């Protein structure tokens, strides 16, 4: 049984990879700089 | 029931594989599990196949 092996399986649910999450770090998140 | 089991036929790549054994698949008759082991040793007179 190997370790890194894509056992088609769903931990709720990060698996899953998705873009399009880049579109709120630019224009709508604000960071501690600019205590 | 536990041939397609293993928990992980909740994978999207498994659905063909999925019907291919369960339309294979036949129910623990009693009487024809014991048909099975007695035509091993029986003589027969009809050329079965």
């Amino acid at each position: 049984k190997p370790i890194i092996e894509r056992q088609g399986e769903t931990v709720d649910g990060l698996t899953i990879i998705d873009t399009s999450i880049v579109w709120p770090i630019l224009c709508q998140c604000t960071y501690p700089l600019v205590e | 029931k536990r041939y397609f089991p293993e928990n992980l036929e909740q994978n999207q790549s498994a659905a063909r594989l999925v019907s291919a054994v369960k339309a294979r698949a036949s129910e623990a008759d009693i009487s024809s599990i014991h048909l099975a082991i007695a035509r091993e040793v029986s003589p027969m007179f009809n050329v079965h196949e």
